[PDB]
């Protein structure tokens, strides 16, 4: 069906004017991308070193790090070699190149989750949507198989298996891993993957609004000054008769 | 060439202005600002405001009528 | 002694331009807008002189080089999201200062309006190739239509296409060079600008009641200076909660996706200060008869002045050419809505009849018009 | 503000993320053996590394300063004679030299035959000088920072 | 009444600095090089323009760009060695420029000295950063030995060539934002020669024989009109030749490898038209020395209308300083040679006597000869 | 860019036919091996520079494009180096793998000598010195 469905707005933490993101959040949606997303998408732009700061300290990112294998070379023979990773590695591809995807996503291509609730109308909201709203289809409507239900999905006929369910990974932090608290981890994680300046910027906004708040009346007030000498001004027409 | 000294012949005018100094810069700023704000826009908001409203109705219908053209006609599906 | 500011060959052009320039003592907030177009322009200037030191125009690496611009950089997202809100502000001033002079009758300044008219041809022309410039999917597919729509033209069109895109399609050729035209085109823009303030400065501004008004000018400085220094602030502050708390409020999603050529979008627009001219584009059913619509879209202010019956300048004692003007305004609303909406009922009918009105009423109903309120104060 | 305005634009012309985070090396540690010289790879440029002995010490400092082609003693080149850290670069062509190799017991240069000693100084060859030696910082013994 | 030419507003402005300026009838063609010169600067803005089409600023790509310019682009060979042999012309244009006004006096003309001394500056500026540009072997270990040189500078160099590297040492970013740099400068010097024009006009030009020439002057058309493009047409034959006949005498070989960090040349210099500058740093034993003389170099240049020691201004009859500045231009041409020989026996002793002796005749001989020729000729 | 300078069209295609280039990614993203193409650069002999340098006992031989523009002498140059070998003088110590050139800077050049008389098969039944084929070769260098 060429008809869609709007996903709603949540109330995210970071929904407001001033809100930044809740970095725990973002830490634990990073742990369900690792275990459970990062087997067919990939994060090409993201590297290991923005991780620090945010969501861990350098040795736990340096560990996050040197847990995975990355290609490099070339050797003093010519060859190409495994190495252990580092903070400036980017984070791993699960393919080579998009046709091995395609081979191994049933013709399907999982997209690069880097800009993705940029990329998307509805942001995060779609993503939590796309992600909880799995459900049986309705009578009329028969799908193959490589194909799922999902009515946020555009044309409601999505290739990716629903990847999230109660209990699929542990936390660190002893958090319940429910469906729900899970999608909302992984959507305010791909929200910082697509921002990584959020904070900053509305730090920057608070500073620019007071400074406005300050500057605004001020400038207004030299402006009536010197205008003032001429609006107070008064004319007179004296002919002689 | 055209500067000032001679732009313009004025005889038998006197103007009369005070020291930005002497004066106040918001000399009775909002009982004096809110009339003249509420005679310039009732002056003006009979010529400029109409067309708004005749768009804003022409968008909503517009709107409403894109998503009773994607509604689904019943009288379809009907005879079998 | 001497004094300096009046004789120093450097220094009289700035005086005369800037300080001791008789200005009329009544001109509103809207004279401050041709000044914000001049301070975007150099704010555009300056942001894309700083994105041109991290972009790459190859496309393999363009859209790799603006998301280490925006991750990478220090303040490098900044610099970016300040340079595509600038263009924005840009549109923006441009159209309020259009506005102002269609309705305050400034285009009797001939010379000023000609030159007015090719510095927006330059920038419309600088903005769509640097909507290019990113190469996401969105920029890839509007370039494609453009020039596609471009093609029209009989017996040289293709020619003229395929020479523009130096190959069979939007390819790395088409980017480096629209990275070269679009890098060059504002300082041909300043220069024009400078023109524009000369043929301005032969005669003075204009003041919104139409007079002359020789009888009462005052100095530029510091009345001028410190009134756009305040409108230059509240610019910034709309530039500002435009960057740093609604970043892509005006931008389109899918051009955070990579540029597919074998992917197109179900839904083509380009961004929103084209959007009207592009809404007349599809109220013809003919490829040709679009293009022209467009190109004499943007020209009839050109043929503006020649259409001017009236024999008072501004329209501040004229209400039924105000009333005229403000449909005006409203139906060019309406033409930016109907060309984001795709093409189906009844945006094709709304649209038909937009563009039909807005022609009818810049070329027929104003004079006529114009002729009625000469004919009410016993003129005629 | 203007003062922002301006830092933030000179600080957006100063070096990127990636750039900074390619400039300091990962933790070099106590892992060379005794004799044996390892290479990393940084700023596009190969770096040995090599535990050196106190007999090698004294045969490298036996070498006068001012008599060789290009004036530097064995005791300016490293501040610690425990290990010795160099840029693997043969200044001749930009080849690489080969690890334990030449008369000298040092280095050799397969490309055209430029021998090299224990500290990295030409004697044998057409190279025009001799292989430099970065400014590292020592820490406690477990990390060396060199970068 | 139709007397267009002096009436219309922008006419005016090609009439007064054209056709109805007043010019000395007794100037050579020496004079026609600054106009050459600003040709020559058009031809480089375009020839770069279609360079720019083309080339990218990534130093994975920058000389696979070049080297398909040079062979797939259509005379795409010829742009880029019209770009360089230009370069070159340029460089040969400005040196006779400045050394008409060395000799002539027209250093009294101090305002449009200044503006001059500011625009040889940029031109060298933009021609290093352009021969950067290409990324070879030598592009990359030039822009390093410059920059060392520019971290000479105490307690601030070290930061600042960080700064201007954007990194380590000369890499990606490096490239990239001197391409932004060579992009944007050649406008810069363009507006400047608008300056450097307005204040010559403002004060006239000057004649070879250093009278005042108001007696006998003759309109810029047609004379100088027709004699200049007699000029272009031989700069242009001069220039076509060095392009189509010999288009490697100029530039140097191993700037056609690629850039390796790992191998350095066995001697590195700089084009031949920062060759005495180079050999002028390189004889002091010092860093900081060299650079401030080569700065002080270029400001005594500047300096040059302070020196004046004579009632006469121009070298037409005053032999004695007229055989010290053919020393002087001799010297310089030493200075050439030297700059392009490596550091051993006599090279070090002939080049620090070369500048000891450029310095020497500058500052020191120079007013004292004038002195001695105002003793001769009995002024007082 | 052979074509009408040296060989026709189908003697072109002819000769890009009878080597095997590099082509993928297919539709399950593996790399195959296909003949070649007019469009088809000249085939690389190594992947990589290392492994130039592990074949040719370190030394990396250039990419010969430039290298009569990137050499003082030109096409001069390397016919002097290509018919200049020559035994070395007394007092003159060669390694292994490293062979006398006097035309090479340093004398001591890391190529074996590529060419002698009958060193190949001319098509056009040209003798094929080693004076001949140097000078054919210097001025196809000299071309490219
Ligand atoms: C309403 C309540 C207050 C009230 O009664 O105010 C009366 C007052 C009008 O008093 P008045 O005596 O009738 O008129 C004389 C003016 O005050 C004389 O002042 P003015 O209005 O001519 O000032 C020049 C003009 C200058 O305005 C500009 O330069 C605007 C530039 C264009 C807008 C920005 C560009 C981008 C646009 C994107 C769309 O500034 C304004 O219009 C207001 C500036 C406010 C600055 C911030 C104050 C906090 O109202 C305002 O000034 C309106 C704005 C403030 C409220
Ligand atoms: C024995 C030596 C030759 C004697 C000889 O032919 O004497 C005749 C004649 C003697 O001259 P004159 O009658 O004593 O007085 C000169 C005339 O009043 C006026 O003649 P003029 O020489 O002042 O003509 C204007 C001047 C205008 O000069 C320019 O336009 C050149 C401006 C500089 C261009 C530099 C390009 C870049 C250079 C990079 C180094 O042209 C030249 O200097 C040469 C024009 C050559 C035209 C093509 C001839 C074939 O020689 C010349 O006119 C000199 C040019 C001869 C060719
Ligand atoms: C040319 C015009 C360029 C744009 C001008 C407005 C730029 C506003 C802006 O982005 O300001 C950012 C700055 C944030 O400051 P911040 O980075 O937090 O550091 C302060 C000291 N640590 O914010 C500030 O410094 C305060 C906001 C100033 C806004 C402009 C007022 C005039
Ligand atoms: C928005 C509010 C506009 C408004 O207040 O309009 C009324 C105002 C009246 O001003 P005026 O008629 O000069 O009289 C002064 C009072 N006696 O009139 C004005 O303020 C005149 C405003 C003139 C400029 C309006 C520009 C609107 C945008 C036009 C975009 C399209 C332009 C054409 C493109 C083709
Ligand atoms: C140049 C070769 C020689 C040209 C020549 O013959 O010059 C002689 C000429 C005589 O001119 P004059 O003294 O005016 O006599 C006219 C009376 N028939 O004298 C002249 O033409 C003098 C003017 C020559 C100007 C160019 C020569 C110098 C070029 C290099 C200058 C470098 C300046 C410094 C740059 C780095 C800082
Ligand atoms: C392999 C079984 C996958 C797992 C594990 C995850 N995803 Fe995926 N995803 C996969 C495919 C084959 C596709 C494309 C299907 C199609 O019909 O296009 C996707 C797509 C997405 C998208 C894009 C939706 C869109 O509108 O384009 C998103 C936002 C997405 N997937 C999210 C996502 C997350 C958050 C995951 C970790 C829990 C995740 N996916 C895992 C294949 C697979
Ligand atoms: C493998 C045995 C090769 C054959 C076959 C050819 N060349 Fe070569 N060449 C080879 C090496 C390993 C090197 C570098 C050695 C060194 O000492 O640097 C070279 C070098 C050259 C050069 C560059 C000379 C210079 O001054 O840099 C040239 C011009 C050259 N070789 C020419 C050349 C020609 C024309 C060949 C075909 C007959 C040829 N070489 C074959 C290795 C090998
Ligand atoms: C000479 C000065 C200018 C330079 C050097 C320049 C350079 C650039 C560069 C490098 C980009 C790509 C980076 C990016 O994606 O934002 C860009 C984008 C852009 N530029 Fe410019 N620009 C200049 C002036 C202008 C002007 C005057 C306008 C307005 C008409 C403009 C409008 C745009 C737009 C709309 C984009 C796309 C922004 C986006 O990705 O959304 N530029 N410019
Ligand atoms: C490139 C963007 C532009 C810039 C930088 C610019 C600049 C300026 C400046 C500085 C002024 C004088 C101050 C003022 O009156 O506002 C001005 C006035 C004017 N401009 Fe522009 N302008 C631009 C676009 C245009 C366009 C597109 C037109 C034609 C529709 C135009 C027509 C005029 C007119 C008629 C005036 C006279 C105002 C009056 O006296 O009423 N300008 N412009
Ligand atoms: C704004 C106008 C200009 C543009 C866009 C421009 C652009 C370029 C580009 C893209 C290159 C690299 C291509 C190549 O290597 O030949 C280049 C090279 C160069 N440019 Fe420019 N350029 C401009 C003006 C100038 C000027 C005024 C000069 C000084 C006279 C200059 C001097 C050079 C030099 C010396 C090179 C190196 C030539 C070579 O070694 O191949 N350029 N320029
Ligand atoms: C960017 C390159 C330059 C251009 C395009 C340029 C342009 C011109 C032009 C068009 C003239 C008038 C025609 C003439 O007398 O030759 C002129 C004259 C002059 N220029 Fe330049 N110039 C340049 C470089 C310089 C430099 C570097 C200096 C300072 C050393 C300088 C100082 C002068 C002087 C003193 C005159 C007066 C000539 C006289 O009346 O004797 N110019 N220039
Ligand atoms: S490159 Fe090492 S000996 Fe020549």
């Amino acid at each position: 069906s060429d008809l869609e469905l709007h996903p709603p707005s949540y109330p995210w933490s970071h929904r407001g004017l001033l809100s930044s993101l809740d970095h725990t959040s973002i830490r634990r949606g990073f742990q369900v991308y690792k275990q459970v997303c990062s087997s067919c998408h990939s994060m090409d732009y993201v590297a290991y070193r923005h991780l620090v700061g945010v969501c861990y300290t350098e040795e736990e990112a340096k560990a996050l790090a040197e847990e995975v294998e990355v290609q490099d070379g070339p050797n003093d023979d010519g060859e190409m070699f495994m190495r252990p990773g580092k903070l400036s590695d980017y984070f791993p591809k699960p393919y080579p190149n998009p046709e091995a995807a395609r081979a191994a996503n049933n013709g399907a291509l999982p997209p690069d989750l880097s800009y993705i609730v940029r990329a998307r109308h509805g942001g995060e909201d779609y993503v939590f949507s796309l992600l909880t709203g799995y459900c049986e289809p309705p009578t009329g409507v028969s799908l193959r198989e490589g194909l799922y239900f999902n009515p946020y999905f555009p044309g409601q006929a999505i290739g990716m298996a629903p990847p999230i369910y109660t209990e699929v990974l542990e936390y660190d932090d002893g958090t319940p891993a429910t469906m729900s608290q899970v999608a909302k981890d992984v959507a305010t994680f791909l929200r910082w993957a697509s921002e990584p300046e959020h904070d900053h910027r509305k730090r920057m906004g608070l500073k620019m609004l007071l400074m406005m708040g300050l500057l605004l009346p001020l400038t207004y007030a030299m402006k009536r000054h010197k205008w003032s000498v001429l609006k107070s001004r008064k004319l007179a027409y004296r002919p002689p008769k | 060439g055209r500067e000032f000294g001679n732009l313009a012949r004025i005889r038998h005018v006197i103007s009369y202005s005070l020291s930005p100094f002497e004066q106040r810069a918001f000399p009775s700023y909002f009982s004096k600002g809110i009339p003249n704000v509420l005679r310039r826009t009732r002056e003006r908001i009979l010529r400029v405001a109409p067309p708004f409203v005749v768009v804003y109705l022409i968008y909503t219908w517009g709107n409403q009528e894109f998503e009773q053209s994607k509604r689904k006609n019943p009288a379809m599906y009907e005879n079998d | 002694m001497t004094n300096m500011r009046k004789t120093h060959p450097l220094f009289k052009i700035i005086n005369h331009s800037f300080i001791d320039l008789p200005a009329p003592s009544n001109i509103s907030s809207w004279w401050n807008f041709g000044s914000l177009l001049g301070v975007c322009l150099m704010v555009q200037i300056i942001t894309g002189l700083f994105l041109a030191m991290h972009y790459t125009s190859d496309t393999m690496t363009a859209f790799s080089s603006v998301t280490h611009i925006c991750r990478d950089v220090n303040y490098g997202w900044l610099i970016r999201y300040m340079h595509a809100n600038g263009a924005s502000m840009f549109f923006i001033c441009l159209f309020l200062h259009v506005g102002r002079g269609l309705y305050y009758g400034s285009y009797t300044f001939m010379e000023t309006w000609n030159i007015g008219v090719l510095l927006l041809f330059a920038v419309m022309a600088t903005a769509f190739m640097g909507y290019v410039l990113p190469w996401g999917q969105m920029s890839f597919w509007g370039a494609t239509v453009i020039t596609n729509l471009l093609s029209a033209i009989p017996y040289i069109g293709t020619t003229l296409v395929e020479w523009i895109w130096g190959g069979f399609s939007v390819d790395k050729a088409t980017l480096t060079r629209f990275f070269a035209f679009h890098f060059i085109l504002p300082f041909i823009i300043a220069a024009l600008a400078i023109v524009h303030l000369l043929f301005l400065h032969e005669t003075g501004s204009n003041n919104p009641t139409g007079l002359n008004s020789d009888a009462d000018k005052i100095p530029f400085h510091p009345y001028y200076t410190i009134k756009d220094i305040l409108g230059i602030l509240i610019m910034f502050l709309i530039l500002m909660t435009l960057v740093l708390f609604f970043p892509d409020m005006l931008g389109d999603p899918d051009n955070y996706m990579p540029a597919n050529p074998l992917n197109t979008p179900p839904h083509i627009k380009p961004e929103w200060y084209f959007l009207f001219a592009y809404a007349i584009l599809r109220s013809i059913p003919n490829k040709l008869g679009g293009v022209l619509a467009l190109i004499l879209s943007i020209l009839i202010l050109a043929l503006m002045p020649f259409l001017h019956t009236s024999k008072q300048r501004s329209l501040m004692f004229r209400p039924i050419t105000q009333i005229l003007y403000w449909i005006l305004v409203a139906n060019l609303l309406i033409l930016t809505w109907i060309g984001g909406q795709p093409v189906e009922h009844p945006f094709i009918i709304i649209g038909q009849l937009a563009s039909i009105s807005y022609f009818s009423i810049i070329l027929i109903l104003m004079p006529i018009s114009g002729i009625i309120e000469d004919k009410m104060l016993k003129l005629y | 503000a203007a003062k922002n305005v301006v830092s933030q634009f000179v600080s957006s012309m100063s070096a990127s993320a990636d750039v900074l985070a390619m400039s300091k090396i990962e933790i070099k540690l106590s892992d060379i053996p005794e004799g044996k010289n390892m290479a990393f790879k940084w700023r596009g440029k190969p770096l040995f590394v090599r535990h050196r002995t106190k007999k090698e010490i004294d045969q490298e400092a036996a070498v006068e300063v001012s008599q060789l082609r290009d004036p530097q003693h064995d005791l300016d080149r490293v501040k610690k004679p425990e290990w010795v850290i160099l840029i693997g670069v043969c200044t001749h062509l930009g080849c690489v030299p080969i690890a334990n190799a030449g008369d000298f017991g040092g280095y050799y240069c397969p490309c055209h035959g430029s021998h090299y000693d224990a500290s990295g100084r030409i004697r044998k060859g057409p190279a025009p000088l001799n292989l430099e030696v970065p400014a590292y910082e020592f820490t406690s013994d477990d990390v060396v920072v060199v970068g």
